[PDB]
RNA sequence: AAAGGUUUGGUCCUGGCCUUAUAAUUAAUUAGAGGUAAAAUUACACAUGCAAACCUCCAUAGACCGGUGUAAAAUCCCUUAAACAUU
């Protein structure tokens, strides 16, 4: 239940420029040596999940698994560039590189961030302006003349507003529907009452 | 008057298409003035209640 | 195509039964007939709604 | 190896080359040629390369050709309207008798675009719904909205099993 | 749903209806709301109704759509 | 009064694209994307010098200018202030008109607020759902976090100005605040560490000179433009200095002597020039280098 | 299916999953179920506010105009929308449901300042 | 398909079978919780409950929604015409 722990945790960075690591992998990426076990000649479509499991490592750790002080940081630029096609600059699926699905969603978001943050290049297409004109004139984009209510300070619509009903209507509705009726209302709240609290 | 968006959409056109006023776009109601709920309907195209008994 | 056949008992039933409607068609004095005890149409059970009682 | 002699014919880039498209006037092209002489070689290339891309930008022509019938290859357009325009073809390559027709009875480049437009004024891109309609078939696709239940779990008190459980604790 | 061919529940045949109490402010308030805004909407309903008509006929007989006929023609 | 130039007077394209320059490698540099297998074909030296000049053509439309235009002013007009709804909401409702044919600052996006004022969508909030129902290819609904002052001193350390720039032209409108914040925040930062051939032969170059014209700082252009031996440009900036600045006492001065070529240079350095000490040290260092060798 | 009767109406089809609504703006004869065959999406309807706190609404006013203008029918949450953005007249029970909620808050207040002054009481009491 | 194994004393050719990839159902063994999607042996027979009302009487609706894949090479696409139990 002890998993290594590596020194370079805190700079990810500094490992890759290591005497320990131009020994261990020379100049070619941390990849080149590695070869998945499985029956057929055909691999399967996805690699396995996971490499390490509650402290315990599979029989053939990945790539980024079997060295535990390579980190997948978007600040590891090194080691991000290694799992991104230079000439197109596509990420590559998992099984290109014998990645365990854990470390290459891993290794997708460090790539994705690092991009985002300006840390690793990509290509930048050249796009025209949204709109062929750029004026700013029309009602939509400028200033709309007020209406004359809305100087006024009254409703849109006179009927938007509480309205009393003449005492002759009152009555007529009090004899239509006689005996099912409700306590008549007056005029509603001027604003909406302060919620209580 | 017209409602708020659409008379903002009409007058906004207006200045689009070089028409210069201050008019306030008005509805019409004249045209289309509805009968008060209990009016008398019309009896001819009324359907009637079939003849099977329940 | 030409394997759809007529259908000669659909035929013979709707006119059939478009001819006993005309025949057997009920009349004002039983379509609206009333009991004032439940207020109920005989003819169909129908019961009045309450604001016409 | 594809079979027949230029298979290249064969392929739905050729055929999509074809740029005579004819007005909706054209109903009928009759070709007639000849399989054996020296002046109606540009008729027979005409008939070998040719007709075949007139034919997939024109499915609804009715190309009917005619072999050694007489001394010369022509063309005769029948209209809708009842007019027959008769083209002669002899001595012409199978490029000039392609452009020839493309004058008289083809359709200009301006015409052809706007019925492109219109065809397609039904997309909107802002319309959700299935892929092969729309872009995006919901809106939790969109970035600021709220995601997808299924791939992010929503706050306990948007959900309707917790709700209920307050309004019985009420 | 049932079909009227269905028999209906044993449950519900002592059914009565209970119609709403009415408030006689609200009622009538609501009910003017009603027609005003009804007349508004038909108004509108109708300027719409002109536009789509004034469209189609601009497209099937306008200037643009004479000029364009007879511009083939010859 | 004489009119003040603009940014797209035919007059300034033409001076500006000059001081550009072209370079048929350089704008047609390889782009780092999907492949496909080259094409080939046997050419003459007049078919290969055909098939350039229509190279020259497509690097001339590549390199069109974006627009220089002036911030654009907020948005602030309430259309209706229905008070019955007050209280009745708790999060705004934004609408916006999607009829596909009308022009992008020609639709109605409007805004209830919960206390019932009908108000028309900011420039920021137009600019929002305008990407959620007609999504540009380049631009994201919620602004990139790469435009950071941080983010973008790495961009600048990593010379990648050009994209800085090819960036918030696919983001932003040219008329708005963050457009015109990260343009004049690269161009000076171009400036500073004299990274001027960073944008030649892009369509990012005319900006940057317009930039530096109308904030009256073309010392470090000039000098630079002088010892790469580009003197016909560096005349050329000065002529686009005197054309935006007529009253200025270099252009005055150029029209008592009737200077020409380098005399315009000599004129600037002696009148307005922040720096014309240097100016006039890299222009004679310039003539002695093309004397004494030529 | 073949329908026989009906007219077209402008309406919300709801999609999206559990607890997340979420509407499309459609034209749809009005015989057809909810979330199925229409004529024309008129735009959509997002009521959940989204991370500026915007409740999100799209409409294709031209086409809205068009379909009104042939019969369309409109439902009653899609009058509420109209009316919200400006194109229509508030509804008329949009506008009494707001005084009941008036009416409502107002009781609410008065019964707490009652309580207060209750408590109040108690207060004297001590 | 980027292929592989397998006829012979051996080699080459021809040719089939099978392996490796991907998915659904069922079964054996095994298994914590949470979010989401889906739910399906059978047009065989069905206990019980519910699934269509509304409404000042007339009418309107129950012709929909929902279900199954019965029948039929049954269809697609397109043209013309006229209607609707409609708006
Ligand atoms: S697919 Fe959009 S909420 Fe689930
Ligand atoms: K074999
Ligand atoms: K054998
Ligand atoms: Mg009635
Ligand atoms: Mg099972
Ligand atoms: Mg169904
Ligand atoms: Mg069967
Ligand atoms: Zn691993």
């Amino acid at each position: 239940s002890s998993l290594p722990v590596s020194p370079y945790e805190s700079e990810p960075w500094k490992y890759l420029d290591s005497e320990e690591y131009h020994n261990r992998y020379g100049s070619r990426p941390v990849w080149a040596d590695y070869r998945r076990n499985h029956k057929g000649g055909v691999p399967p479509q996805r690699t396995r999940k996971t490499c390490i499991r509650n402290n315990k490592v599979a029989g053939n750790p990945c790539p980024i698994c079997r060295d535990h002080k390579l980190h997948v940081d978007f600040r590891n630029v090194k080691l991000l560039e290694q799992f991104v096609c230079a000439h197109t600059g596509i990420i590559f699926h998992a099984p290109y590189t014998g990645v365990c699905m854990k470390q290459h969603k891993k290794l997708t978001q460090a790539i994705q961030k690092a991009r985002e943050c300006g840390l690793l290049s990509y290509y930048v297409p050249q796009v025209e302006p949204r709109d062929a004109d750029f004026g700013t004139v029309h009602g939509a984009v400028s200033v709309t003349p007020p209406a004359p209510t809305l100087l006024s300070g009254e409703p849109w619509y006179p009927w938007y507003s509480w309205q009393q009903p003449p005492e002759r209507e009152l009555s007529r509705l009090r004899r239509l529907y006689q005996g099912n009726l409700l306590e008549e209302s007056g005029p509603p709240p001027e604003s909406m009452p302060e919620m209580p609290t | 008057p017209y409602p708020p968006l659409l008379r903002a959409m009409i007058l906004a056109e207006r200045q689009k298409n070089g028409d210069t006023s201050v008019q306030e776009p008005l509805l019409n109601l004249e045209r289309t003035r509805m009968r008060p709920w209990d009016y008398p309907a019309k009896q001819e195209t009324k359907g009637r209640a079939k003849g099977t008994p329940v | 195509r030409k394997k759809v056949r007529p259908r000669l008992i659909a035929e013979l039933a709707r006119r059939v039964r478009a001819l006993r409607e005309q025949r057997n068609q009920p009349r004002d004095s039983q379509l609206y007939a009333l009991d004032y005890e439940t207020l109920t149409r005989p003819h169909s059970g129908r019961r009045l709604p309450v604001r016409a009682w | 190896p594809m079979k027949g002699r230029f298979p290249i014919r064969r392929t739905l880039q050729y055929l999509g080359r074809g740029d005579v498209v004819f007005k909706e006037s054209v109903k009928i092209m009759t070709v007639n040629y000849n399989t054996y002489g020296e002046l109606g070689e540009g008729a027979r290339k005409f008939v070998f390369f040719n007709i075949p891309q007139i034919q997939y930008k024109n499915p609804w022509v009715q190309i009917m050709m005619f072999k050694n019938m007489t001394p010369s290859p022509f063309l005769r357009f029948y209209l809708d309207s009842g007019e027959q325009v008769l083209v002669d073809v002899e001595t012409k390559s199978n490029k000039e008798i392609m452009e020839h027709i493309k004058k008289i009875l083809g359709k200009k480049e301006e015409t052809l675009r706007e019925e492109e437009l219109e065809k397609q004024q039904r997309f909107h891109p802002g319309n959700f719904g299935p892929r092969k309609y729309c872009l995006r078939e919901c809106m939790c696709e969109v970035e600021g909205q709220v995601p997808c239940p299924g791939l992010v779990p929503l706050p306990k008190e948007m959900t309707g099993k917790y709700k209920a459980a307050l309004k019985a604790s009420t | 749903r049932k079909t009227r061919h269905d028999p209906p529940a044993k449950s519900k045949v002592g059914r009565v209806q209970t119609p709403p109490a009415v408030d006689p402010a609200e009622f009538f308030v609501l009910t003017e709301r009603y027609r005003q805004y009804r007349e508004t909407v038909r108004a509108l309903r109708l300027e719409f109704t002109l536009e789509v008509r004034r469209k189609l006929h601009e497209a099937r007989a306008g200037v643009l759509a004479e000029r364009k006929a007879q511009q083939a023609i010859t | 009064e004489v009119k003040k130039p603009a940014f797209m007077d035919e007059e300034v394209q033409r001076i500006l694209t000059k001081i550009t320059g072209l370079d048929l490698q350089k704008t047609f540099r390889p782009a780092i994307q999907p492949l496909k297998p080259p094409t080939y074909k046997l050419m003459t030296q007049a078919q290969l010098e055909e098939a350039t000049r229509l190279a020259v053509e497509a690097a001339k439309v590549r390199l069109k200018m974006p627009p220089v235009l002036e911030e654009r002013k907020p948005i602030n007009d309430v259309l209706a202030e229905d008070k019955i709804l007050e209280g009745t909401e708790t999060n705004k409702y934004v609408f916006t008109d999607i009829s596909y044919n009308i022009p992008h600052r020609e639709r109605f996006i409007v805004v209830r607020e919960p206390s019932g004022t009908l108000r028309k969508a900011s420039w920021e909030e137009r600019d929002r759902v305008i990407q959620i129902y007609f999504p540009k290819e380049g631009r994201r609904v919620l602004p990139p976090v790469i435009f950071k002052d941080e983010n973008l001193k790495t961009m600048y350390s990593q010379d990648r100005h050009a994209d800085v720039l090819n960036l918030c032209v696919a983001q932003f409108e040219p008329d708005s605040a963050e457009y015109i914040k990260v343009h004049h925040q690269t161009y000076e930062d171009i400036d500073r560490h004299g990274k001027y051939e960073l944008l030649r032969s892009t369509r990012h170059f005319g900006g940057m000179a317009w930039y530096f014209v109308n904030k009256k700082k073309i010392d470090g252009l000039l000098i630079d433009q002088i010892q790469r031996d580009l003197v016909d440009d560096a005349t050329s900036l000065v002529q686009l200095y005197h054309m935006l600045h007529p009253d200025g006492q270099s252009a005055q001065e150029a029209k008592e002597q009737a200077a020409e070529g380098v005399d315009l240079i000599k004129v600037f350095a002696k009148t307005e020039a922040q720096r014309g000490a240097y100016i006039e040290l890299a222009l004679q260092t310039y003539q002695e280098i093309v004397t004494s060798h030529s | 299916k073949a329908y026989h009767g009906g007219h077209l109406t402008i309406r919300l089809a709801l999609g999206g999953c559990t607890n997340r609504p979420f509407y499309r703006i459609v034209a749809a004869h009005n015989k057809c179920p909810r979330d199925g065959r229409f004529v024309e999406q008129l735009g959509s309807y997002d009521p959940l506010p989204n991370s500026h706190g915007e409740k999100l609404v799209a409409l294709n006013l031209d086409r809205i105009r068009h379909w009104i203008g042939c019969g369309a029918h409109l439902s009653k949450p899609m009058e509420k929308l109209l009316g919200l953005s400006g194109f229509f007249p508030l509804h008329p029970m949009m506008i009494t449901n707001a005084e009941r909620l008036r009416r409502r808050r107002a009781r609410e207040v008065l019964l707490a300042s009652q309580k207060a002054e209750s408590e109040a009481k108690e207060t004297e009491a001590s």
